[PDB]
RNA sequence: CCAUCUAUAAUUUUGAAUAAAAAUUUUGCCGUUGCUAUGGC
């Protein structure tokens, strides 16, 4: 889960970063396929 | 003072996980300021990567003699089980094996000693002519 | 009289114990019977019953003892320690716990359950699981005894360092939640206790802490401010040092999550008198290998108008110049014509520090040479574009 | 002879713990 | 190295006093023998 509580935005963009970066992998190559 | 001692252990074993270097827990200003920059840069040069590595072998050191005395005392412990089950005739179908392995590994050990075949074809035919002799017994 | 026969009393159950042959040994006897399949199960419960009231009667002797007779009783119970494995150990000491009516009994054994770990290895995962589920169910029973408390979170942070990350996910997290509700208690002995734990806690799981994160820095924040205050604490050093080494302990877990209350961070380790500069010195070199120095940079201006240039203190003082300087060296040319406007405005400032400082001249003087060494290092690693104006 | 004497001559934490219960 | 600046030490003010504070300026080891001197390695 990505938390907004009690947290600065630069700590909530970040934990963006870490998710959005790790599922950028994987949704690259279900493009791939899917095309 | 339990407490203390306690307060002091737990202080003192967290600063050696993530600090080995610095020291445990137990005048003119400008020499102080210099001082402190002087450690600056000495503490920069610590070899705390070393320091790590002797900690962790001495645990390791530690922990595998232990690991070793499980084993061997299991070992020994192990054998008793399959002394007691096989004098009451108690054996399942593992210790049957093992026994059986060891059947087969002493027989084939023996054999080293009982020599090769071709010898004994050989051997014996020099047996047989010495023996007749000796024992005569044509008569 | 009756104490010379207790003497040699103790000495017998030490003979016997002793482990000096496969049908002498005791211990070797428990193992056949826990091996062999046989074995009936009702009998190997009665071997853990009969030993959680052994294990007990050694120990109210013991916590009731008159040297010669307290450390035969250790031998008797090393002795007994060894007889059973850890993993009949831990099931028949564990429901004593709850049982025991003393203090001082269930005080002697959570010490002993952590031995039986201090040497294991991954093989005790399941068992530990275990262990950690009874400890933390013990937590709101055992708050009234400070010392019980204090031991109990001790032993949690050997067993969350120990193979802590194989240990399964919401034991971490519920420990990390009960550390948190600790590190308020009035006790400092509860205190230090929670800090340890959640550096810890907050070690194996990382980012994963972060939902605890308005729950850590911001209490301990405001925890080392109240330690200031109170100087009159025998623990107020370990008290501090906790702090420290909690925020460094996160300042290479969480950088950047850190970076917006880097301030406070560094608040703390300036003011800190009772730890050790090296301490002190030592996290600042944490921070600069692992949080972005241009905010450290934005930062050092900050505090150095606000409280060091009024301080008054050669330590505080000292430890800004070792900061300041060793990013210089340290930060990008990019960065470094980037942040080029906060360091001169900083410049400026130090530069004008002999009119506020109380110091006399030698150390002003000094202060100054530093001053100026890193002012040349940081000119260097620049171009004319940006300079020229600043100039 | 006593030259030859002379140069002949040249030539567990738990239990820490419960015991420092016990102190207190 | 010299000078300068600090530090250490000494006289002085408030001060029962602490305290601050202006101000100024015989051995490596081991004994014996006094309150200083010499025996052994």
């Amino acid at each position: 889960e990505i938390t907004v509580d009690g947290l600065d935005a630069n700590q909530v963009w970040w934990q963006v970063k870490l998710v959005l970066d790790s599922i950028d992998g994987d949704l690259i190559q279900g493009i791939q396929e899917l095309k | 003072q339990t407490s203390k001692y306690q307060a002091t252990s737990v202080v003192n074993g967290l600063l050696s996980n993530l600090l080995p270097g610095v020291p445990k827990i137990r005048g003119s200003k400008a020499q102080l300021i210099d001082r402190n920059l002087k450690k600056r840069v000495q503490l920069q040069n610590r070899d705390v990567h070393k320091i790590k590595k002797k900690c962790k072998l001495v645990k390791k050191k530690k922990v595998k003699k232990h690991k070793l005395d499980k084993e061997q005392l299991e070992q020994l412990a192990k054998h008793q089980v399959l002394k007691k089950h096989q004098h009451e005739g108690t054996l399942t179908d593992h210790e049957r094996k093992y026994l059986n392995k060891l059947i087969k590994r002493n027989s084939q050990n023996l054999r080293s000693w009982d020599l090769e075949e071709e010898v004994r074809d050989e051997l014996e035919d020099i047996q047989q002519s010495i023996l007749k002799d000796t024992v005569s017994t044509a008569n | 009289e009756f104490l010379t026969f207790m003497n040699n009393t103790f000495e017998f159950i030490n003979k016997i114990t002793e482990e000096t042959d496969v049908r002498r040994n005791l211990r070797l006897k428990v193992y056949s019977v826990l091996l062999d399949e046989t074995s009936d199960k009702k009998l190997i419960r009665n071997i853990r019953e009969e030993f959680g009231t052994l294990l007990e009667g050694v120990l109210f002797f013991i916590n009731s003892v008159t040297t010669e007779i307290k450390e035969i009783l250790f031998k008797v119970l090393g002795n007994v320690l060894q007889i059973l494995p850890v993993d009949e150990f831990v099931n028949a000491v564990l429901p004593l716990l709850s049982t025991s009516t003393n203090e001082d009994i269930r005080y002697h054994l959570t010490l002993v359950i952590g031995s039986k770990f201090e040497l294991e290895g991954s093989e005790a995962i399941p068992i530990v699981n275990n262990v950690m589920k009874v400890l933390l169910d013990r937590m709101p029973l055992e708050s009234k005894s400070v010392v019980i408390s204090q031991v109990i979170l001790n032993t949690m942070t050997a067993l969350v360092s120990k193979y802590g990350k194989k240990l399964e996910g919401s034991i971490l997290t519920q420990a990390l939640t009960l550390a948190t509700e600790k590190v308020s208690s009035d006790m400092t002995e509860v205190k230090i206790s929670s800090l340890a734990l959640i550096t810890n806690c907050v070690q194996v799981l990382g980012v994963k802490s972060i939902a605890f994160y308005p729950k850590i820095v911001p209490p301990s924040i405001k925890l080392f401010d109240a330690s200031l205050a109170d100087s009159s604490n025998p623990l107020k050093e370990q008290l501090q040092v906790a702090i420290l080494l909690l925020f460094a302990g996160l300042i290479k877990r969480i950088p950047s999550f850190l970076m917006s209350n880097i301030l406070d961070v560094l608040h703390v380790i300036y003011f800190s008198r009772e730890v050790d500069s090296s301490i002190r010195l030592s996290v600042i070199s944490l921070i600069i290998e692992n949080i972005d120095l241009k905010e450290v940079l934005k930062v050092l201006f900050r505090i150095w108008s606000t409280e060091i240039a009024t301080s008054n203190d050669t330590v505080a003082v000292s430890l800004f110049l070792s900061t300041l300087e060793s990013t210089v060296e340290n930060i990008d040319k990019k960065s470094a014509t980037s942040q080029s406007p906060i360091f001169f405005k900083l410049l400026l400032s130090l530069f004008e520090f002999r009119s506020i400082s109380s110091f006399d001249n030698n150390t002003i003087s000094r202060i100054e040479a530093s001053v100026h060494e890193i002012s040349n290092s940081y000119v260097l690693k620049m171009n004319d574009k940006v300079f020229r104006p600043l100039f | 002879k006593k030259q030859v004497e002379q140069r002949l001559e040249f030539y567990l934490a738990i239990q820490e713990a419960m015991e420092l219960y016990n102190k207190d």
